This record gives structure tokens, C-alpha cells and sequence, in this order.
């Protein structure tokens, strides 16, 4: 019981760690697209 | 000898149950704290994304 429960819970632990890391990465990346698109809009609007 | 062994092994069983419950509670706390932090990070990410847009 100890070994099986520990293995399953450790696996859930790296699962949660990866979930948090992916959340941070997605927030940062989406901020990246937001800034890039705002800048691109600035370029096209200035050009027009 | 049988009484000695039974006493020692019952004590060992109780101890080992103690470590198993220790690990269960500790890892449960870790998992729920990780889920709470993940939810908080997602909420902060969505808030920041909406603000930046």
C-alpha cells in the first residue's frame, strides 16, 4: 500500500507541477501575442 | 521467543502504519496546495491577459 500510494501520489505531484508550469508559460506567451499584435496594429495604423 | 517476536512485530506494524499515514497526509496536503496554486496562477494569468488586451 505504501509503495503504490506513494508512486501514484508522486505522479500526481509532477502532474500538478507541470500544470502550474504550463499555466505560467501560457500566461506569458499570451501576453506575448497580445503585445505583438498591439504593436502590429500600431504599424498598420501608422502606415495607413 | 514467540512473545518477543510478536511484541516487536506488532510495534513495527504500528510504527510502519504511522509512517504510511504520515506520507498519506503530507502528500495529500502537497497535492491540494499544488492544485490551489495552479488555480491561482490560472486566475492571475487570465486577469493579466484581459488587462493587457
Amino acid at each position: 500500500h505504501r509503495q503504490k500510494f506513494s508512486k501514484e501520489k508522486k505522479e500526481e505531484l509532477e502532474k500538478l507541477k507541470n500544470e502550474i508550469a504550463e499555466v505560467k508559460a501560457e500566461k506569458e506567451k499570451k501576453a506575448s501575442q497580445l503585445k505583438n499584435e498591439l504593436d502590429n496594429r500600431l504599424k498598420q495604423l501608422e502606415r495607413d | 521467543e514467540l512473545y518477543q517476536e510478536i511484541k516487536k512485530l506488532q510495534f513495527d506494524r504500528n510504527q510502519e502504519n504511522k509512517e504510511y499515514d504520515n506520507e498519506q497526509k503530507d502528500t495529500n496536503l502537497k497535492i491540494q496546495n499544488l492544485k490551489e496554486r495552479l488555480l491561482y496562477k490560472k486566475a492571475r494569468a487570465q486577469l493579466k491577459n484581459q488587462y493587457k488586451e
